C-alpha cells in the first residue's frame, strides 16, 4: 500500500494506490483505500483492509452523527484524536495506519495516525509498504503554499513511486482533493472532489492476452437442475 | 517485577539512640547516573522514616499509599500518627498484595521508625512482600557490601554504628556501580527525624 | 405519624420518626450499663430470658482482645453489628497488625448504621451498642444508636430501666476514673441491681493490659458485696 | 503412589500404598490414600495429593449434605459423577486426582475410576498411580470372583506390595479395606517390608 | 433489579399474597392424583369449547421420564413451574446420573415456590402442583403437592385445583390401603367425575407404571373405565 | 401540608424542596457551631450542649479531622455530621490518588455538596440533615456545605440553634484583625451569651488551624481555654 | 410504614412480630432437654389420612448430632433447616468436627433476619418459622429456641408454634433439671397433648432424640412413638 | 515472574503422647543471601496448637496472619478456641483455597488435642494434610527425615507403634537434627526456635546454630 | 400508580411535567436575575450577585462559572443544583474534550445538559435539576459568539438575548423590546447592566452584580473585576 496525503494552499490532496494483496498474491486491483469520513474529510488508509474499511466507516458515522446532532463541520483534528483514541484501546491490533486529510476552520490539515494510536499533524504524509518511496517525492517537490494541481501532480507521482517501487503497492492512483469550492473565500463550502484512476499507468497494464484462449480442460456436469430466481 | 529508576544502596543500624540509615541521594536509570539529591527516604512520620531500594518509581507508588493510609487513621485519632510497626505491617501487606496481584513493587522498602513505647523498630519488606524486623538491615548492595561492619556495632553508640555504615557505604561507592554521590545520614530517635548533612565516603584510591 | 414511613424521611420537625422507633426499640432492650475509669472499662447487663427454662439470652460480646460491646434491643442485629465490629478488627489487625481503637469501631458502626439511615430500603440496626475498648486511646466507652452516631461516655445506661442505673452512674460519676477493675464491676453490678425488676447479669470488663473478659453468673458473685 | 480396587463375589478390596514422594525424596510412608466418603463408600488418593484430600473430604461433605435433605443416601454412581463434574469444572488448573470411588450401594458394589480429566469410568477392578501397572499385573493374573475375603484382601495387599517394590512412587504400607453391604471395613495396614521374601534371590 | 417485597406478613401472621396464589390455585381445573402399589394415575379436568380449539394443552406434563408432573392455578405459572422442574431433572441427572427422586424434584418445585415467596419482585406462583412419579432408589411411587406457600407434602391421594375439597372427600372415602393399578385408576376417575358431568370428552387421564414412562390414557380406555366406575 | 414533603426529590409547587427543609430543621435543632477565619488562622467552636452528665469530658467530637490542613465543624444530625465528614475525609484521598497533591476547602466543599445534591436529587437517598463548615488555614478558606448542598465561603460562619444571633455577633468583629488566640474569648463570649439556660451543663469543643499549629487542625488547648463549663 | 423493614413507634419490627404470630399459627412442638439427650415431640397436623405423616416431618435431621423442629411456615423452615445442613457440612469440612449447636444455631439466626426491600438485587421477608435446634456437642446435649426475630436463647424446655404460651405454662410446674430420658419424653408427650386439639397417636405426632448416650440426633419410628404414647397418665 | 522467594530453612516437628516438639530455624535467607538472621516462624495459634511455616516468607506471614484471623472468627462464631484436628483441617483447606496460587510453605501444625493428646500434622505448599508422629519441612526436610527415622524407626517399619520418647528427649532429637541441618543445609542456620505444645500450654526456647 | 404525576416526573391527566414546572420556580427561588445579551462584537452576561448576608465572602456567592476557558455559564437556580449543573457541564466539557479533542462549543454543551435535563424529566428517581442555565462563549468553528439558555426541562435554545431568574418574563420582555445589533462590546455590555438594572428595578454596584463581557479580544471566559463593571455601569447612568 501506497497512501499520501499533502496540504496544498486551497486545501488537501490525499492519494493511494489500487492494489490489495492477500500476501504475495494481487486479490484486488482497483482497491478503494480513500475512506469518506464527512464532506470535508477524507482518511486515506493502509495496514489490515478489514481494520481501515471499517474504522473509517465507523469513525464517519460517528462525525456524521455529529454533524446532525450539533449541526458542526467535523474537525480534522477532532477526527484525529477520535481515530487515535480508538487505536490506542486497541492497542495496536487494528492495523489501520490512517492518513486523515480534511479542511476545517482551522485550515487545510493532514494528520497521521498510526495503528497504536500515535497521531501527528504534517504537511506531507506517506504511509503502507511504499510509505517511504511515495514520501522521497513528497519530501522534494511538497513547498509551502503550492496549488492544487501541483499538489495533486506531486501526490500522484508519489503514490506511483510506491506503486512502482514497491511489490505491496500497484495497479492505479487514486486522488481525493479537499478543498473550499471558493478558495478566495475562506468561509466557503469545504466540498471534495475525487479523482479515481487519477493516474492509470500504461507500462503497468495487461500487455497481452491469448486472443484465442486455448484450452484443454472439458466440462462434465453431473447433474443440472434450473430454479426460479422468484 | 522490573527495575528501571532505581534507588542504590540503603544501610540502617540501630544505634543507642535510635535509627542510623544512610544511602545515596542518587537514582540511577539503568546504569545511568539520572537524578541526584534525591532522598532515598521519605520521612511518612515525626518518628518514622521509609526508605527504599530498588525501583523508585514503586518506592514512589508506596510511599503515596503509605501516606494516603497514615492520613487516614490521623484524621481518624484527631492527629496521631500510625506507629512504625503499624506502618511496617501495612506496607508488608501493601507489597504482599501487590505480589499476589502479580505486579510487585520492585523495591526493598526499610522502615524506620520509634515507636510511642520507645523501642526502635528497624523492619524490612521485600518486593515479594517477606518482611522481617531487625537490628541493621541493608538492602541493595548495602546488604551485600556489608560483613560484620554493621553487626558488630549494631545497638552500639552513635558513633560506633555511623563508623560501620560509612565503612559500608565506602565498599558500595567503590563496589556499586549505582553508587553516586554524598551518602546522606537519618537518624529517627524519639527526638525526631534529623537529617544529617550529606557526607562523601570516598574509596581508598591509593589502590592504582 | 404519617412521616414514619421510611428511614430515609425526614418529618417536618427535621426527625427521622424510623430512626426514633429504632431508637425506642434499643430503649426496649433490657438494662445495659457502661462504666470508664483511667485504667479499666466495664459493660454489663441484665441478660433477657424469654422462658422460664431458657437460658438467658448473651449481652455481652467479645469483639476483639481489647474490646468488647454490650447490645441493647435486637440481639439479631447486635450479633450482626458483633461480626461487623469483628471483620473491622480483623481488618485493623491485617492492615496495620494492632488492635483497633473502640473510638474507630465505634465510628465505623455509626457510618454503617447512618448508611442504613440514608439509603431507602435498609433500616437502621435496631440495637444499641455499649463499646468498650482499652488500648493507646486509653479505656473509653461509646454507645453507638441506631441513627448512625456514637456517644463517648464515661458512664451510661440504655435499655429498660435504664434512668436508674443513669441516676446511679450520676452520682459516682467522680469515683470511677481512680475506681480500681474490682470496684468499677462493683459500680457496673450496683448500678444494674437499681434496675432489677446475679445468673442473669453479664459483665465485660477490660483495662489498658487486661484482656476484655466477660463474667456471667456465679463468676460476678464476688463482686457483689 | 498405587492405589487398587476390584469388586469380587463377596464385595469391593481396596488396597493402597501409603508413600508420598516428590521427585526423589520420600515425603512421607504413612499416606492414607483411602478416604471415606459414606458409611459404605470411601474413595482412593492417586495422584495430586492436596487435591485428592480437599476433593475426597468435599465429596464426603456433600454426599453427607445430600443424605440430610434427602432421606435417601446418595449412591456411588452419584456420588463419584458429583466428584467428577466437580473436577472437570476446574479443566485447565492442572488439578491431578486419581480417585476409585469404592461403594455398595441399593444397585451393590460399585468402583468408579475419577481423575481430575473428568473420566468416570465403572468398572469391577481398577489401580491409579505410577506403580499402578504392576498392581494392574497382579491382579489381572492372581484375581477371581470366587476368592475368599482373606483371599481378595491379601490378593490387594500383594499387588500393592509387588507396585511398591517395582515403583519408586509406591511403598509405605497396604492400608487394605473390604467394603460389603454392611459397610466399610478396614482390613489392616500391613508394611510392604513385612510382605517382602528374603528368601527369594530373584526380588 | 425490582425488589418490592410482593409476599410480606400480615398482622394476624398469615402472608395474603399466598392466599391470592391459593384462591389462583382454587380457580383452577380439578387434579387428582391417586397410586397403587406399582402405578401413578391422575385426571386433570379439561374446561374448553370442544368445537373450536385442540384439547392437547394439558396440565399434566412430564418432567422426567420417571416425574410426572400436573398442576392446578396459571397455566403460565404452571409453565414455569414445570420448564424449571424440567431443566433440574436434567440438572441432577448431569450432576448425579442417577434420576432425580420424585422426592427430590417435588422439593425442588416447591422451593422454586417458596423462593418466590420469598424473592423481592417475584409474585408467588399461583399454582399448585402434584409432582408425581417413581423412585428405584425407595422402590414406592410418590405423590407430593407442592403448594404457593412452597410447602411440598407426599399423599396417598391428591386432589387440587376447584373442587377439591369434594374430590378430596371421595379420595378419603374410597381409598383402599393396598389398590391394585386398576383401582388407583378407577379411584382417580370416580373422584373427577364427581364434580365433572362430562366423560371422556372433558377428562384427561395419564398414568406412570412402575419403572415406565408418562402414558396418556386413551379416549377409549379411559370411557370403558367411565363405564365401569359408574 | 401537602404531600411534597414525602420524597426528597419531589419539588413543591412552590419550588420548595420540602425534604431539604426538614434536614435544614434538623441542623437547625443542634447547638451551634461556627468558624472565624483570623490572622493566625481559622478558629472552629462548637457548643456541645450535654444531654447527660455522664457523656465524657473532650469527647463526642462535632469539629473533625478532614486533612492534615482541613478541619470540619458540624452541626444537625450527627450521623449525618460524621457521615459527611469520613465522606470528605473519602474525597480528600480520592483527590491526593487522582492528582497527588492535598485538597482545598473550596474544592472539597464543592465534591461534599456532591454527595448532598446527590441525596435529594436522585431519589433512595435522604438529603443530610447535616451543615459541615470546612475550614482550612492553609487555603485560607472557610466553606460552609448546607443540607441542600448550598456552599459558600465565610468570613465567619455559624448553623444550628440561634444562628442568626450568632451570626449578628460574628458581624461585630473583624476577625481577620485578630488571630485566633485572641479571636478563643471572643468567639467563647459569644456563645456564652447565646447559650440557653435549659442547659446546664455543657462545652466549648474549639478547635483551631494556625501557624501556632503549622497549618494542621488541633483542638485548642485546655490551658488556653478550658473548654468545659457548667 | 408499608416496607417489610419498618420499626413500629413502640421499636417493634412489624414482619418481625407477624412472623412470631405466622409461628403462633403454626404446629405445637415441645422440647425437652435432659441431661441424658433433647426431645422433641411436634404435632403432625393431618387435613386427611391420606396424607403421608412421614412428608410432613416437623423434624429435620441437621446433622448426625444436632437436629431441628420447625414451628409456622413449614417452606421458611425448609430454607432454614436446609442452611442449617449446608453449614453442619461445610462446618465439618472446614474443622473436621461437628457443628455446634449453639454455632449452626446463630448461622441460621443470622440468616434469619437478612431479609430485605427496595434494593437492588436476599429474601423479601422474615423467616415465619421457629426453630427448636438440638443436639448433641461434646457429650452434652444442648437445646436452642430461634424465632423469626433472629434472636436464639438457649433452653432446658422450650415450646413452639399454637400451644407455645400454654405448653410454657403446663411446663412451668412439670418440668425439672434432673429428669431422666424416659421423664423427658413422658414430658414433651404430654405437653403437646394437652396443647394440641386431637387425640395424641403415633400417626400425628413426631418425636426426636438427640441422644447423648448415642450422641446422635435421630428422629424415633412409630414403634418408639407408640412406647412414649403408651406410658402417658391418659 | 515467580511469586515466591523460596526462602529456606528447617522446621522439625515431633508428635509426642502428651507434646509436640515443633523445633525451626529463625533464619530467613535465600539466595545466598540472609535477610533476617532470626524471624520466627513458629507461631502460637491459639492455646490448643501452634504452626511452624517454611518457605517464602511473605507467604508465611500472610497465611499466619489468615489462619489467626479464621481462629479469631472461629472463637467468635463458634466459642472455643479452635482445636488442633480442627485447626489442622482449616490449615488444610486454607492451604487448598489457595491451590492454583499456593502458599509455598510447609505447614506443620503441632498441639495438645481434647484428650491431652499431642497432635502433629504435616503439608505440603497446596495443602496435604498428614496426622504424623514427626515430620520435616524446608531447605533441609532431606537432611533432617533420615535423623527422624532413626530416631523412630517409623519409616523403617510403618505398622510398628511409634516408640514412647518422653518429651525432653524428643526435644534433644529435634535440636541435635536442626544443628545437622544447620551444619549440611545452608539456608538452615541462625537461632533455633524450640516450640513445645504440651497440657501446660505453649513454651519457647532460643538455642544458637552455626551462623556461616 | 395514580398521583404521581405531581410528586414524579411523569405526565399528569392533563399532560404537564409538574415536577419540572416546580424546578422552574425553584429557579425563581434563586432571588437572582440574569440577562445575558449576545452581540457581533461580543456577548455580555450580568447576573445580579445578592448576597444576603455579608458574613459570607462574595467571591464565592457566583452564579457564573467557567466550564471550559472559552465557555462560561451563568446559572440561576438553587445554589446546590447551580454547583451539581457547574460539576456536570465541566464534566461534559472534560469529556468532549478527552474524546473529540478539542474544546467543547456551547452549542455542544448546552444540548448535553439538555439532554441530561431530559433524563431528569424522565427518569422518576431524579429530580428536574432547578437550574436555568445561561452557556455562552465564542465558537472557534464560526468564530462566532454563542449565547444558550437550557431551562430546568431542559428546553435549549440559542439566544441573541436571554434572561433568567426572577424576572425572567420582565427581562426577556425588555431585552426583545430593545435589542439591537451593537457594533461595539461596550454597548452590548452597557445594554445587558442597563436591562438588568431595569428588570431589578434597583441600582446596581459592581459589588451587586457579576458580569462577563467576551469580547472578540477577550475571548476566554472570565467574571470582569468590579472595575470594568463600575465603568459600564456609569455608562447605563450617563443615559
Ligand atoms: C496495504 O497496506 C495493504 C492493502 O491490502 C490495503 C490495506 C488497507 C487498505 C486496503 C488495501 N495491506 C496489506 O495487508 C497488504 C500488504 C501490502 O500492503 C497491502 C497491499
Amino acid at each position: 500500500t501506497t497512501i499520501a496525503a499533502a496540504i496544498f494552499d486551497g486545501g488537501v490532496v490525499l492519494g493511494a494506490d489500487t492494489r490489495a494483496t492477500a500476501g504475495p498474491i494481487v486479490a484486488v486491483k482497483d482497491e478503494m483505500k480513500l475512506h469518506y469520513i464527512s464532506d470535508n474529510i477524507w482518511v486515506c488508509g493502509a495496514g489490515i483492509a478489514a481494520d481501515n474499511d471499517n474504522i473509517n466507516a465507523v469513525i464517519s458515522a460517528k462525525l456524521r452523527l455529529f454533524q446532525m446532532n450539533t449541526g458542526l463541520q467535523p474537525r480534522v483534528d477532532q477526527c484525529t484524536n477520535i481515530l487515535a483514541s480508538r487505536l490506542f484501546q486497541y492497542m495496536g491490533y487494528i492495523q489501520a495506519a490512517l492518513i486523515v486529510g480534511g479542511i476545517d476552520f482551522q485550515g487545510p490539515q493532514v494528520y497521521q495516525v498510526a495503528p497504536h494510536g500515535s497521531f501527528s499533524k504534517q504537511p506531507f504524509i506517506a504511509q503502507g509498504s511504499g510509505s517511504l518511496a511515495a514520501i522521497s517525492v513528497l519530501e522534494n517537490r511538497w513547498h509551502n503554499k503550492m496549488n492544487e494541481h501541483d499538489c495533486m501532480e506531486m501526490v500522484a507521482d508519489a503514490i506511483y513511486a510506491g506503486i512502482t517501487n514497491d511489490l505491496g503497492s500497484g495497479s492505479h492512483v487514486n486522488l481525493c482533493v479537499i478543498k473550499r469550492e471558493n478558495p478566495e473565500d475562506k468561509q466557503s463550502k469545504v466540498i471534495y472532489t475525487f479523482y479515481k484512476d487519477y493516474r492509470v499507468p500504461h507500462e503497468n497494464d495487461r500487455n497481452f492476452r491469448l486472443e484465442p484462449q486455448i484450452n484443454n480442460i472439458d466440462v462434465e456436469v453431473i447433474k443440472t437442475t434450473e430454479r426460479p430466481l422468484t | 517485577m522490573q527495575v528501571i529508576t532505581a534507588s542504590g544502596a540503603i544501610v540502617a543500624a540501630k544505634y543507642d539512640g535510635g535509627i542510623l540509615l544512610a544511602s545515596d541521594l542518587s537514582i540511577t536509570y539503568g546504569s545511568m547516573f539520572r537524578h541526584n539529591n534525591v532522598s532515598h527516604f521519605v520521612e511518612v512520620a515525626p518518628n518514622i522514616i521509609i526508605g527504599a531500594s530498588g525501583e523508585f518509581a514503586d518506592f514512589q507508588t508506596l510511599i503515596e499509599v503509605i501516606k494516603s493510609v497514615i492520613l487516614q487513621q490521623q484524621c481518624k485519632h484527631n492527629g496521631e500518627y500510625l506507629t512504625a510497626s503499624e506502618v511496617h505491617n501495612y506496607i508488608k501487606r501493601y507489597m504482599y498484595q501487590c505480589r499476589s496481584n502479580m505486579k510487585p513493587l520492585s523495591c526493598k522498602v526499610i522502615v524506620a521508625g520509634i515507636n510511642p513505647d520507645g523501642s526502635k523498630f528497624l523492619a524490612c519488606t521485600d518486593p515479594y512482600g517477606a518482611s522481617w524486623e531487625s537490628d541493621h538491615i541493608g538492602t541493595g548492595f548495602g546488604k551485600y557490601l556489608q560483613g560484620l561492619q554493621i553487626a558488630d556495632v549494631v545497638n552500639g553508640s552513635f558513633d560506633d554504628v555511623k563508623k560501620g555504615i560509612t565503612e559500608v557505604f565506602r565498599a558500595v561507592n567503590a563496589r556499586n556501580t549505582t553508587a553516586n554521590g554524598k551518602i546522606e545520614f537519618i537518624t529517627v530517635t524519639p527526638q525526631g527525624i534529623n537529617h544529617l548533612a550529606p557526607e562523601q565516603i570516598d574509596p581508598n584510591w591509593e589502590v592504582v | 405519624s404519617k412521616y414514619d414511613e421510611n428511614a430515609t424521611t425526614f418529618s417536618p420537625e427535621g426527625r427521622i420518626l424510623q430512626v426514633e422507633n429504632a431508637m425506642k426499640a434499643v430503649q426496649q432492650g433490657m438494662p445495659t450499663v457502661g462504666l470508664k475509669s483511667k485504667t479499666h472499662a466495664v459493660i454489663a447487663g441484665v441478660m433477657h430470658s424469654p422462658s422460664e427454662f431458657s437460658s438467658h439470652q448473651p449481652k455481652i460480646f467479645k469483639i476483639d482482645q481489647h474490646i468488647g460491646v454490650a447490645i441493647s434491643g435486637l440481639t439479631a442485629d447486635g450479633r450482626g453489628l458483633c461480626k461487623f465490629l469483628r471483620n473491622e478488627c480483623l481488618h485493623h489487625t491485617f492492615c496495620f497488625g494492632t488492635e483497633i481503637r473502640v473510638a474507630d469501631l465505634a465510628d465505623t458502626v455509626a457510618l454503617q448504621s447512618q448508611k442504613k439511615t440514608s439509603k431507602v430500603g435498609k433500616r437502621p440496626y435496631g440495637v444499641g451498642l455499649l463499646m468498650i475498648g482499652a488500648g493507646v486511646d486509653g479505656p473509653r466507652l461509646f454507645e453507638t444508636c441506631p441513627s448512625g452516631q456514637h456517644w463517648e461516655y464515661n458512664a451510661q445506661a440504655i435499655g429498660r430501666r435504664a434512668q436508674a442505673a443513669k441516676t446511679y452512674l450520676e452520682t459516682n460519676l467522680n469515683e470511677f476514673p481512680d475506681c480500681t477493675r474490682d470496684q468499677l464491676i462493683r459500680h457496673a453490678l450496683r448500678a444494674l441491681n437499681d434496675c432489677k425488676s446475679l445468673e442473669a447479669i453479664a459483665l465485660g470488663v477490660v483495662g489498658i493490659d487486661e484482656p476484655f473478659t466477660i463474667l456471667e453468673g456465679p463468676e460476678l458473685q464476688k463482686y457483689i458485696d | 503412589t498405587t492405589t487398587l480396587s476390584f469388586i469380587y463375589n463377596g464385595g469391593i478390596v481396596v488396597a493402597v500404598d501409603s508413600r508420598a514422594t516428590g521427585g526423589q525424596f520420600i515425603f512421607s510412608q504413612t499416606v492414607m490414600k483411602i478416604l471415606p466418603l459414606a458409611p459404605n463408600m470411601i474413595g482412593t488418593m492417586a495422584g495430586g495429593a492436596a487435591d485428592c484430600q480437599y476433593w475426597l473430604r468435599n465429596l464426603s461433605r456433600l454426599i453427607q449434605l445430600h443424605k440430610f435433605r434427602y432421606q435417601q443416601p446418595l449412591t456411588v454412581a452419584a456420588a463419584s459423577k458429583i466428584l467428577v463434574n466437580e473436577l472437570y469444572r476446574y479443566k485447565g488448573y492442572n488439578l491431578s486426582i486419581g480417585s476409585m470411588i469404592c461403594g455398595y450401594d441399593n444397585t451393590g458394589p460399585h468402583i468408579f475410576y475419577i481423575d481430575n480429566h473428568g473420566s468416570r469410568i465403572a468398572g469391577k477392578r481398577f489401580s491409579v498411580g505410577s506403580g499402578s501397572t504392576h498392581a494392574y499385573g497382579v491382579l489381572d493374573t492372581c484375581y477371581r470372583e470366587d476368592m475368599t475375603k482373606e483371599e481378595a484382601c491379601e490378593l490387594g495387599r500383594r499387588a500393592i506390595y509387588h507396585a511398591t517394590y517395582r515403583d519408586s512412587g509406591s511403598g509405605g504400607r497396604v492400608s487394605v479395606v473390604h467394603i460389603t453391604q454392611n459397610g466399610v471395613e478396614w482390613i489392616d495396614k500391613t508394611d510392604v517390608f513385612d510382605m517382602h521374601d528374603f528368601s527369594k534371590t530373584t526380588f | 433489579d425490582y425488589t418490592r417485597s410482593i409476599t410480606r406478613f400480615s398482622p394476624d401472621g398469615r402472608l395474603f399474597q399466598i392466599d391470592h396464589a391459593h384462591a389462583a390455585v382454587q380457580r383452577g381445573t380439578t387434579v387428582v392424583a391417586t397410586r397403587s402399589k406399582d402405578m401413578i394415575v391422575i385426571a386433570v379436568e379439561k374446561t374448553a369449547v370442544a368445537k373450536l380449539q385442540d384439547p392437547h394443552f394439558s396440565k399434566i406434563c412430564s418432567l422426567d421420564k420417571h416425574v410426572m408432573c400436573a398442576f392446578a392455578g396459571l397455566h403460565a405459572d404452571a409453565r414455569r413451574l414445570i420448564q424449571s422442574g424440567q431443566r433440574q431433572c436434567q440438572s441432577h441427572r448431569l450432576t448425579y446420573e442417577d434420576p432425580i427422586s420424585i422426592e427430590n424434584i417435588a422439593r425442588y418445585i416447591a422451593t422454586l415456590q417458596l423462593k418466590n415467596t420469598q424473592s423481592g419482585g417475584a409474585r408467588p406462583y399461583g399454582v399448585s402442583t402434584l409432582i408425581c412419579g417413581f423412585d428405584d432408589m425407595t422402590s414406592q411411587p410418590h405423590i407430593y403437592e407442592t403448594l404457593p406457600s412452597g410447602t411440598y407434602a407426599e399423599w396417598k391421594a391428591r386432589t387440587i385445583g376447584r373442587h377439591d375439597q369434594t374430590v378430596m372427600e371421595y379420595l378419603e372415602k374410597h381409598y383402599k390401603d393396598d389398590m391394585t393399578d386398576e383401582e388407583a385408576q378407577k379411584l382417580a376417575i370416580g373422584a373427577l367425575l364427581e364434580v365433572v358431568e362430562n366423560g371422556s370428552k372433558n377428562l384427561e387421564v395419564a398414568y406412570m407404571k412402575r419403572g415406565g414412562t408418562m402414558e396418556i390414557m386413551a379416549e377409549e380406555v379411559l370411557d370403558a373405565l367411565i363405564e365401569s366406575t359408574k | 401540608g401537602s404531600g411534597y414533603d414525602f420524597n426528597p426529590i419531589t419539588f413543591s409547587p412552590d419550588g420548595r424542596q420540602f425534604q431539604v427543609e426538614y434536614a435544614t430543621k434538623a441542623v437547625e435543632k443542634d447547638s451551634l457551631a461556627l468558624g472565624v477565619k483570623c490572622k493566625d488562622g481559622i478558629l472552629l467552636a462548637a457548643e456541645k450542649n450535654l444531654t447527660s452528665t455522664l457523656l465524657t469530658p473532650g469527647g463526642n467530637p462535632r469539629i473533625f479531622w478532614i486533612n492534615d490542613s482541613i478541619a470540619c465543624a458540624t452541626i444537625g444530625h450527627r450521623p449525618d455530621c460524621y457521615s459527611i465528614v469520613e465522606q470528605s475525609r473519602n474525597r480528600a484521598e480520592t483527590f491526593t490518588s487522582n492528582f497527588g497533591i492535598k485538597i482545598t476547602v473550596p474544592q472539597l466543599a464543592s465534591e461534599v455538596s456532591q454527595q448532598f445534591h446527590l441525596a435529594h436529587y436522585y431519589q433512595a437517598y435522604r438529603p443530610f440533615g447535616c451543615t459541615v463548615i470546612f475550614a482550612s488555614y492553609k487555603d485560607d478558606a472557610l466553606y460552609a456545605i448546607e443540607p441542600s448542598g448550598a456552599f459558600y465561603g465565610y468570613f465567619a460562619s455559624c448553623f444550628g440553634k440561634n444562628s442568626n444571633l450568632a451570626r449578628a455577633e460574628l458581624q461585630k468583629t473583624e476577625w481577620k484583625n485578630i488571630t485566633v488566640r485572641e479571636a478563643v474569648p471572643e468567639v467563647a463570649r459569644i456563645i456564652k451569651s447565646l447559650h440557653e439556660s435549659q442547659f446546664k451543663k455543657w462545652e466549648i469543643e474549639m478547635f483551631w488551624l494556625c501557624e501556632e499549629t503549622n497549618g494542621r487542625p488541633q483542638k485548642v488547648p485546655e490551658d488556653v481555654f478550658q473548654s468545659r463549663f457548667v | 410504614d408499608r416496607n417489610v423493614n419498618t420499626f413500629s413507634p413502640d421499636g417493634r419490627l412489624l414482619q418481625v412480630e407477624y412472623a412470631i404470630e405466622a409461628v403462633k399459627l403454626g404446629s405445637s412442638a415441645v422440647a425437652i432437654l435432659c441431661p441424658e439427650g433433647v426431645i422433641f415431640a411436634v404435632e403432625k397436623r393431618l387435613s386427611s389420612q391420606l396424607l403421608i405423616a412421614s412428608s410432613v416431618e416437623k423434624v429435620y435431621a441437621i446433622d448426625d448430632h444436632v437436629g431441628v423442629v420447625m414451628a409456622g411456615l413449614a417452606a421458611d423452615g425448609r430454607t432454614m433447616v436446609e442452611h442449617m445442613r449446608v453449614e453442619a457440612q461445610n462446618h465439618r469440612f472446614s474443622f473436621d468436627e461437628p457443628i455446634g449447636i449453639k454455632a449452626v444455631t446463630q448461622s441460621v439466626c443470622d440468616l434469619a433476619l437478612a431479609f430485605g426491600e427496595g434494593r437492588r438485587k436476599q429474601m423479601s421477608r422474615p423467616f415465619g418459622t421457629a426453630l427448636l435446634v438440638a443436639g448433641i456437642e461434646n457429650g452434652k446435649c444442648h437445646l436452642f429456641h430461634t424465632d423469626p426475630s433472629g434472636t436464639y436463647t438457649e433452653c432446658r424446655a422450650r415450646a413452639i408454634g399454637g400451644g407455645s404460651e400454654g405448653a410454657e405454662a403446663l411446663l412451668r410446674d412439670l418440668y425439672k433439671d434432673g429428669m431422666t430420658l424416659h421423664e423427658a419424653e413422658d414430658l414433651a408427650l404430654s405437653t403437646l397433648r394437652q396443647v394440641i386439639q386431637e387425640k395424641l397417636n403415633e400417626n400425628n405426632v413426631e418425636v426426636a432424640c438427640a441422644r447423648v448416650s448415642t450422641g446422635k440426633f435421630e428422629i424415633y419410628t412409630s414403634e418408639q412413638r407408640q412406647e412414649i404414647v403408651a406410658r402417658l397418665p391418659p | 515472574w515467580s511469586p515466591y522467594e523460596m526462602h529456606g530453612g528447617t522446621a522439625i516437628g515431633i508428635c509426642g503422647d502428651d507434646y509436640v516438639v515443633i523445633g525451626a530455624d529463625t533464619r530467613l535467607s535465600v539466595d545466598y543471601s540472609i535477610d533476617s538472621r532470626h524471624k520466627a516462624r513458629i507461631f502460637k495459634m491459639n492455646s490448643n496448637c501452634m504452626i511452624s511455616a517454611t518457605g517464602f516468607d511473605g507467604d508465611i506471614d500472610a497465611f499466619i496472619t489468615r489462619m489467626r484471623s479464621i481462629l479469631l472468627n472461629y472463637e467468635n462464631q463458634h466459642f472455643h478456641e479452635m482445636s488442633v484436628e480442627s485447626v489442622a483441617r482449616c490449615v488444610s483447606n486454607t492451604l487448598y483455597s489457595k491451590r492454583f496460587f499456593p502458599y509455598y510453605i510447609n505447614i506443620l501444625v503441632g498441639g495438645i488435642n481434647s484428650e491431652g493428646k499431642g497432635k502433629l500434622y504435616g503439608y505440603d505448599p497446596v495443602g496435604t494434610i498428614e496426622d504424623l508422629h514427626y515430620d520435616s519441612n524446608g531447605s533441609g526436610s532431606s537432611l533432617a527425615a533420615p535423623l527422624l527415622d532413626s530416631a523412630f524407626g517409623t519409616i523403617h517399619h510403618n505398622t510398628r507403634p511409634f516408640p514412647a520418647v518422653s518429651l525432653q528427649d524428643a526435644k534433644n532429637i529435634v535440636r541435635d537434627a536442626i544443628c545437622s541441618v544447620t551444619e549440611r543445609d545452608i539456608y538452615t542456620g541462625d537461632a533455633l526456635q524450640l516450640c513445645v505444645f504440651t497440657k501446660d500450654g505453649f513454651a519457647q526456647e532460643e538455642f544458637p546454630l552455626p551462623r556461616h | 400508580s395514580s398521583g404521581a404525576d405531581r410528586y414524579l416526573t411523569v405526565f399528569s391527566a392533563e399532560g404537564r411535567l409538574w415536577q419540572v414546572e416546580y424546578s422552574f420556580k425553584a429557579v425563581k427561588q434563586a432571588e437572582v436575575t440574569a440577562v445575558a445579551v449576545k452581540s457581533k462584537n461580543a456577548v455580555c452576561v450580568a447576573v445580579q450577585k445578592k448576597v444576603s448576608d455579608k458574613l459570607i465572602d462574595p467571591s464565592t456567592v457566583t452564579h457564573m462559572y467557567r466550564i471550559t476557558d472559552n465557555v462560561g455559564a451563568c446559572l440561576v437556580g438553587l445554589p446546590s443544583d447551580v454547583n451539581f449543573i457547574v460539576m456536570l457541564l465541566r464534566s461534559f466539557a472534560n469529556n468532549f474534550e478527552y474524546k473529540q479533542g478539542f474544546s467543547i462549543p456551547v452549542s455542544i454543551l448546552a444540548q448535553m445538559l439538555s439532554e441530561r435535563h431530559q433524563l431528569e424529566s424522565q427518569l422518576v428517581y431524579v429530580r428536574p435539576s432547578a437550574v436555568s442555565a445561561i452557556l455562552f462563549g465564542l465558537d472557534g468553528p464560526s468564530d462566532s459568539f454563542a449565547l444558550y439558555k437550557i431551562e430546568p426541562s431542559g428546553y435549549s435554545n440559542g439566544f441573541r438575548a436571554v434572561a433568567c431568574g426572577v424576572k425572567e418574563i420582565e427581562a426577556m420582555s425588555a431585552l426583545e423590546k430593545k435589542m439591537e445589533d451593537f457594533e461595539t462590546p461596550e454597548a452590548t455590555a452597557e445594554f445587558t447592566l442597563s436591562t438588568l438594572q431595569t428588570v431589578c428595578g434597583v441600582d446596581f454596584e459592581a459589588q451587586d452584580v457579576e458580569v462577563s463581557l467576551l469580547t472578540r479580544d477577550n475571548s476566554k471566559f472570565s467574571k470582569l473585576p468590579n472595575d470594568k463593571v463600575n465603568e459600564i455601569l456609569h455608562a447605563v447612568a450617563e443615559k
